RNA sequence: CGGAAGGGCACCACCAGGAGUGGAGCCUGCGGCGCGCUACACUGACGGAGCCAGCGAGACCUUGGCCGAGAGGUCUUGGGAAACUCCGUCGUGCUGGGGAUAGAGCAUUGUAAUUAUUGCUCUUCAACGAGGAAUUCCUAGUAAGCGCAAGUCAUCAGCUUGCGUUGAUUACGUCCCUGCCCUUUGUACACACCGC
């Protein structure tokens, strides 16, 4: 759904064709072009704002498609699935061009550098992973297995060290300067990474 | 410190070898080695003719010692390269028996391997031991 | 595109026009929002090179 | 003797003229099976 | 019992079971030593993540390599993935992850096929 | 046969996964 | 038959 | 996602049968039907929605004609894209198309520069047809004939009763577009003669008093002799319907 | 019939495209001026073809 | 019969030249255990294979 | 420079092959039109 | 192609000049076939 | 993988896209192996020759060999002329790679020299830019004509 | 060579008979 | 239908439905039981995340990606009598 | 000769130009101020270097 | 019925290149047209050496033993490819690239007509010197090279179809040309944009 938010009201009610539900959006940076991926598809359906009726169907995952962004300067968008692959697409003038990078292990999320050349990728093993996007190649990842302070259940049978329950990052965001990474799960640890020097700054409870 | 062929290179321990036959002599080689063709798939004797039965035998002993026991057919069908039979397509062709078996008969004659049972040929002992003692002078060819 | 491709010395070209108009009031009112739009795109382009090069008489034009 | 399948067809004139006629009564009709749209 | 670990390289058809223990520092590939690959001019091709990362490591290792399938290019491949991959998997389960993580680093920045596949997989327009 | 192997789904676990010539006849 | 900005140049 | 396809090839394998046993007692109640007094499934899922995205690809190592066989198929389909097969393996084959999302694949076998098989699979693991293509002629064989038109075309079929018939009317409409204009201009002809179904493009005019046509595109003979249920990577799906060539009746019985 | 080589070879055009690399190109027109032959080819340079 | 594979059989000893067969090409051919048939095609290189 | 001479327009080889591509001439044809009959 | 129709049937015995359209439009048509197949049914008819 | 985005061929070693652009013909197609030991004889002989280096040798030899202008074929609508652009960088790296490969090739086709040999000399006479070279002369005539008809 | 000759021309004799059946 | 809905949802198709038993069907553990005790010990995970408590119904596309967590005995022993373990990726 | 650098700073497109000529505005690497509107025929993107054997002139569309 | 303007798409178009057919030999489908395979060598040929695959599972294969240059035959057992690479010979000559054809000899197959077929060996060394006019095809494990296996109701046995191996150069832009297709009631819903 497209609101706006001066007269506070939808434009619009972008929608598949079998009622299917979506996991994650992303809009272009002209916001002429809304994409939403799903877990029941993993085909990135793909809206036009001003006519409304969805352009098209992007495949080539297989397996839900955890997350999309767009780079706002080349204006391209990196969609990664648990297919354990990232999957970059260039989606304008003529071309319909992919690239697709291989990770160890299911990227379920994503985050793109404001300038618009790198994305950061954290997978299950807890492996926040960085890549450049022209090159299509790995800048350098982050560890951060030791790094979480997890949980311990009171209806578990085992320790809240030896459990993978939370050990990875479902959410990942850059800083405005391109340098620090954010990072939360189903943890109980925010902790705060920097890129260019693989370390973390930071981790609050 | 205990070394062999699955530690020297292949060429040169063929070329060490068959030198070593070479000057040791005793190896009865038939009378027809200048004019018998090593292959139906060849088209012209070998270039050197003074020893390649030797360089034969050495890649024999070599070939047996990495594996274990081999037959004359089992040699052959190592050995017998594709041919080219013209404007048709190419196929498949064996090697020579009767000189490889010749080359069996001489290696046994000179003591360097032993028969096997289940049928086959295999190396002796001695010839191992021998073949290890090459190895290792060829590895210190370099002083 | 037009705008985009045609050379710099064009533009200035361009501006002595638009200086012209300056005086011809009527046709400025007539079509305010066109002139507005292209001379503010094309010096949204060509700002680098137009502030790199002196011209007083410019000056005087820009004024 | 006997066959044991279809012998393929020859074309021939005959053959290809009531095909070409064929299909102009159809068009004539306008009758001619398409995939029409899905509506609602 | 003994340290060891076992990865696998995988090129176009050619598969590379690498073993690795903690030894005296040799490197043998189908019961030869490593420096008697078939090829001979892609000695160096695998031959790279030796002198990528150093020596020494390999001084406390022993490794072992055995190879089926595929051409002699793909073969060779598979060697030096398998290599790379079971050295740092052993690195990762018997020595510090500082150093599991600097091997790692050093082979993605040289080149990355080192780690990870390059499934080819096709592209219809 | 071939239809079990082409659904192997690779991930079963049982639980058994945790497991002269008259001469040498004689000795064995 | 020019094309747009062409005829701009020329005029 | 093998998973995936083993429950949905099971699922599918079941709703087959499903509609089968429906299709019975539906004949049963017709009788009925004249005392008082429609799609199959994977077009019906997407039978107007979604147009057809087809790849027409060549057997291997095609010879020339063969390669512009395939070229003249492509400029006869709509949303058809041409693929020169090298090396590719069925299962990879078959598998980036369903990942790249295909509606359905044409694979021509031919014999020395004649084309002689040609095979039509649906990849949502739907059905794959076997027909034996005979009397081939083609444009680059005739003679520089212009271009082709390229407009969505008008479907004729003719002669298509039983429903074997209606199984692949549907196939070779659904591989077709959907939803042409009232005034679209080339229609391509699907005769049915004692099962060689022989296709033609027609360009025409409607004339000041009827009409006339310009026959343009391939001309072949064509007739079925396969139609498995699943996909063709597997070979081993149960076979919808089989023409047999040694029975008694071989040279007389129709539509079997 | 001496068997050793094609004496009468048709060759793919151009004449540019099978031509030598440095020349002077001249047509016979009988409207153009009268020019020394002699003089003309002593005139060209050293490493040519007309 | 003397070269057969599954479904497909070189037969010899049945006709004299390859004109022959060509004449009897497409026959409903039958053996003693009694499974229908067809002669295909002329075989080339032997004379009425 | 030596000049030479063109023929234009073995005797029991041209006979030999003279025969052959007749016998593949008429063996050809008529096997196609025996087939054609038998069609 | 239909360019090449529509300007033929714009410039242009009516019954006649539709079956020499007909006839020059339609490229595909063995014309020895047809003799072929008529020498041919005389034949069985005569046998 | 090169060939997939646009200038993944900028980002290969120059040395690796000279051994590709030399096992390019019908029977050399598909020996990269045998492309190796060329460029490596090839290079051995650089060194012998010319003590400085082989790999400079190369790159020098490269850039002195790029064209730098080139003649579009103007249809005009029918008076088919030539007019003179400039060349992106991709282009000339690409074309002068073409240019020493296929003289290579030409000079060693029919000829007692080998392909290895042969490269060496084309290598060293481009970087002299001695015009004797036959991707010297090839720049040289394209440049000529741009400037003719500029 | 000669029976080749002959055997051919038995062939063609062969052709004409089986189009005067025809 | 609907006549499917009044008639066949039953306490069955639900029990059916349930983790234990999809993992039995699916073949996770030889027996419900078993596939408790490993729920409860802790070895399954469906998507990124796992499971304790068996009572939990999992949902068409989840129980197509259920399969076990990373790095546990019960993967580890699979892959070493398939002589396919693979450290690197610390199976 | 004396031949100059340049830098592409925009490929111009909907321009029509003949296929493979691609227009483009360069600056001068040495002075950053001026301009040209050249002609190039490889694959060309923004931000690389170009070379000018002249700098007078200015391209024109190519038909 | 025609015209204009705008926009899209395409190896039937531009642009960059690659690879063919067409010349010769061979094979063979349509009746002169067309498709395959082998050549024209030095990125080779020749000789020694090195060895790296995958599909395939309804008197037969065979491991091993014995002789024979070879082909091959004889005695016993049960129901691992080429291209490739390492050294060595050859050098630019239709020469060692090319093996047509011819002669002779040696064995196998049926059978009896001194019948035919197959394989090996010697000697004989032809055309072919990179293929005009034209013309088609092609964008990534793609062009092209190399071998292997099966004949699973159609089609194929000097051939179809699979599988493995080696693996590029040049576009990845543009509507300028050649075409082809769409639009000229925003219809829908903010903002902006446009306005017969």
């Amino acid at each position: 759904r497209a609101w706006d938010l001066i007269r506070y009201r939808n434009f619009r009610t972008f929608t598949g064709t079998e009622r299917i539900q979506f996991n994650c959006l992303a809009v272009d940076p002209s916001g002429e072009v809304v994409c939403a991926g799903s877990l029941d598809n993993f085909d990135i359906h793909v809206w036009s704002v001003q006519t409304g009726q969805l352009l098209d169907a992007l495949s080539g995952h297989e397996g839900p498609v955890s997350c999309l962004s767009f780079s706002q300067e080349n204006s391209v968008l990196a969609s990664a699935s648990w297919d354990k692959t990232i999957r970059i697409w260039s989606i304008f003038g003529r071309s319909q061009q992919v690239e697709p990078i291989e990770v160890y292990s299911d990227v379920l999320a994503l985050s793109m550098r404001p300038d618009g050349k790198e994305v950061a990728v954290s997978t299950l093993k807890g492996q926040i992973s960085i890549f450049n996007i022209e090159d299509a190649k790995q800048v350098g990842n982050i560890d951060c297995r030791k790094d979480i302070i997890s949980g311990r259940f009171n209806q578990d049978r085992f320790t809240a060290k030896n459990s993978e329950r939370s050990k990875f990052f479902t959410t990942i965001h850059y800083s405005f300067d391109g340098m620090a990474i954010v990072a939360g799960g189903n943890n109980n640890s925010i902790c705060l990474y920097d890129v260019p020097n693989e370390v973390l700054l930071k981790r609050f409870i | 410190p205990g070394v062999s062929v699955r530690d020297v290179a292949a060429q040169d321990f063929i070329n060490a070898y068959a030198s070593f036959l070479q000057r040791q002599g005793k190896l009865e080689v038939p009378g027809y080695v200048d004019i018998v063709k090593t292959s139906s798939g060849n088209e012209m004797p070998p270039q050197d003719a003074e020893g390649w039965f030797y360089k034969r035998a050495a890649s024999v002993a070599r070939h047996i010692y990495m594996r274990k026991q081999v037959g004359v057919g089992k040699l052959n069908k190592l050995y017998g390269g594709a041919k080219s039979r013209g404007v048709r397509p190419y196929k498949h062709i064996d090697a020579s028996g009767s000189i490889n078996r010749k080359v069996l008969q001489a290696l046994e004659k000179i003591g360097i391997v032993e028969i096997s049972p289940k049928g086959g040929r295999r190396i002796s002992e001695n010839g191992q031991r021998d073949l290890d003692r090459i190895a290792a002078q060829t590895l210190e060819e370099d002083e | 595109d037009a705008l985009m491709v045609m050379p710099f010395s064009y533009v200035l070209k361009f501006l002595k026009f638009i200086d012209t108009v300056m005086q011809n009031k009527t046709l400025l009112h007539s079509h305010l929002p066109l002139i507005c739009k292209n001379l503010f795109f094309i010096i949204k382009f060509n700002h680098k090179e137009l502030v790199s090069q002196k011209n007083e008489e410019l000056k005087l034009q820009i004024n | 003797f006997d066959r044991t399948a279809k012998p393929v067809p020859v074309i021939t004139s005959e053959v290809t003229e009531s095909l070409e006629d064929m299909i102009r009564r159809r068009i004539q009709d306008s009758n001619f099976d398409d995939l029409q749209r899905r509506t609602l | 019992a003994v340290p060891s670990v076992q990865t696998f390289g995988k090129k176009k058809s050619a598969t590379a079971v690498a073993h690795v223990k903690a030894g005296k520092g040799l490197i043998k590939v189908n019961g030869s030593p490593i420096t008697l690959v078939e090829p001979e001019i892609l000695r160096f091709k695998v031959y790279e993540p030796l002198l990528l990362v150093g020596l020494d490591k390999f001084s406390n290792i022993d490794i072992r390599v055995r190879v089926t399938g595929g051409g002699h290019v793909s073969q060779v491949y598979a060697i030096r993935q398998a290599i790379a991959k079971g050295l740092v998997a052993y690195h990762q389960k018997y020595v510090d992850e500082q150093s599991k993580n600097e091997l790692k680093k050093a082979f993605t920045s040289y080149d990355r096929t080192l780690l990870i596949a390059d499934s080819r997989r096709p592209e219809p327009k | 046969l071939r239809e079990k192997a082409k659904e192997r789904n690779p991930d079963e676990y049982y639980h058994a996964m945790h497991s002269s010539m008259d001469q040498v006849k004689l000795l064995k | 038959s020019l094309k747009a900005g062409e005829r701009l140049m020329e005029a | 996602m093998l998973r995936r396809q083993a429950r949905e090839r099971r699922e599918y394998l079941y709703r087959k049968a499903q509609e089968l046993q429906d299709s019975q007692l539906q004949q049963k109640r017709q009788i009925i039907k004249q005392a008082l007094a429609q799609v199959d499934d994977e077009y019906a899922a997407t039978s107007g929605i979604m147009d057809p995205r087809i790849i027409v690809t060549t057997s291997r190592d095609p010879s020339t004609r063969l390669s512009q066989f395939a070229k003249e198929i492509k400029l006869l389909f709509p949303n058809a894209v041409r693929l020169n097969r090298g090396n590719y393996v069925m299962p990879n084959l078959v598998d980036a198309c369903k990942k790249s999302g295909t509606t359905d694949l044409v694979v021509l076998h031919e014999h020395r520069g004649v084309p002689t098989s040609l095979t039509i699979s649906h990849f949502p693991h739907g059905p794959t047809a076997q027909f034996s293509l005979h009397n081939v002629v083609m444009r680059h064989d005739i003679i520089n004939a212009g271009n082709q038109s390229e407009v969505n075309p008008h479907l004729i079929f003719d002669n298509f009763t039983t429903a074997l018939g209606k199984r692949v009317v549907c196939i070779l409409k659904h591989l077709f577009n959907a939803g042409p204009k009232k005034d679209s201009e080339r229609v391509i002809t699907f005769a049915n003669r004692g099962d060689f179904i022989s296709v033609r493009q027609h360009v025409y005019v409607r004339t000041r008093e009827g009409v006339e046509i310009a026959e343009v595109g391939p001309r072949f003979e064509m007739r079925l002799f396969e139609l498995r249920l699943g996909t063709l990577e597997n070979k081993d799906a149960d076979v919808e319907w089989q023409l047999r060539r040694f029975i008694r009746t071989a040279n007389k019985k129709d539509y079997l | 019939v001496n068997s050793e080589e094609k004496l009468l070879k048709v060759i793919k055009n151009p004449i540019t495209d099978h031509l030598p690399t440095k020349c002077r190109k001249v047509t016979l027109s009988f409207d153009a001026p009268v020019i020394r032959v002699q003089d003309y080819i002593e005139k060209l340079d050293d490493d040519e073809s007309i | 019969p003397y070269k057969i594979f599954k479904n497909t059989a070189f037969i010899k000893d049945m006709f004299s030249s390859a004109m022959e067969v060509a004449r009897f090409e497409g026959a409903q051919i039958k053996t003693v255990s009694g499974i229908r048939g067809e002669i295909k095609r002329a075989l080339s290189k032997p004379e009425g294979h | 420079i030596p000049t030479h001479a063109p023929k234009y327009e073995d005797r029991t080889r041209s006979e030999i092959n003279k025969m052959k591509a007749q016998l593949k001439k008429e063996r050809k044809f008529t096997m196609k039109e025996i087939r054609k009959d038998a069609k | 192609q239909l360019k090449n129709l529509k300007a033929a049937l714009k410039a242009r015995e009516k019954k006649k000049a539709i079956a020499e359209i007909r006839e020059e439009f339609n490229p595909f048509e063995g014309i020895s076939k047809q003799i072929g197949e008529e020498q041919r049914k005389r034949a069985f008819e005569a046998r | 993988r090169y060939a997939n985005k646009r200038f993944r061929k900028a980002q290969c070693p120059i040395i690796e896209r000279l051994t590709n652009s030399l096992m390019m013909n019908g029977r050399n197609n598909g020996k990269k192996l045998k492309a190796v030991r060329i460029i490596k004889h090839t290079l051995d002989i650089i060194n012998v020759l010319t003590d400085q280096n082989p790999i400079q040798v190369v790159v020098d030899a490269i850039t002195n060999t790029g064209p730098r202008e080139d003649t579009t074929r103007v249809g005009g609508g029918g008076a088919a002329r030539r007019q003179a652009v400039d060349v992106s960088p991709l282009r000339r790296v690409n074309q002068a790679i073409a240019l020493l490969t296929i003289g290579a090739r030409e000079a060693a086709f029919r000829n007692i020299k080998t392909i290895a040999e042969t490269l060496a000399e084309e290598l060293i006479n481009a970087a002299k830019g001695s015009s004797t070279s036959y991707a010297i002369k090839k720049k040289d005539e394209l440049e000529r004509v741009a400037k003719s008809n500029r | 060579h000669t029976l080749a000759n002959n055997v051919e021309s038995k062939l063609r004799d062969d052709l004409e008979r089986l189009k005067k059946i025809r | 239908k609907i006549s499917d809905l009044e008639n066949k949802v039953t306490v069955s198709a639900i029990c059916r439905r349930r983790l234990p038993v999809i993992m039995h069907r699916l073949k996770m553990a030889e027996t419900i039981q078993d596939a408790v005790k490993f729920i409860e010990q802790g070895h399954v995970r469906v998507g990124p995340n796992l499971i304790n408590d068996p009572a939990y119904l999992v949902t068409r596309n989840m129980e197509d990606y259920v399969t076990w967590v990373d790095n546990s005995k019960i993967k580890k022993t699979l892959l070493r009598y398939r002589n396919q373990i693979d450290d690197f990726d610390f199976s | 000769t004396p031949v100059t650098l340049a830098k592409v700073i925009k490929v111009l497109g909907r321009t029509g130009s003949r296929g493979g000529v691609t227009q483009v505005r360069v600056e001068f690497l040495e002075d950053t101020s001026r301009t040209i509107v050249r002609n190039v025929k490889g694959p060309v993107r923004e931000n690389d270097i170009l070379v000018l054997m002249e700098s007078e002139r200015e391209a024109r569309r190519l038909r």
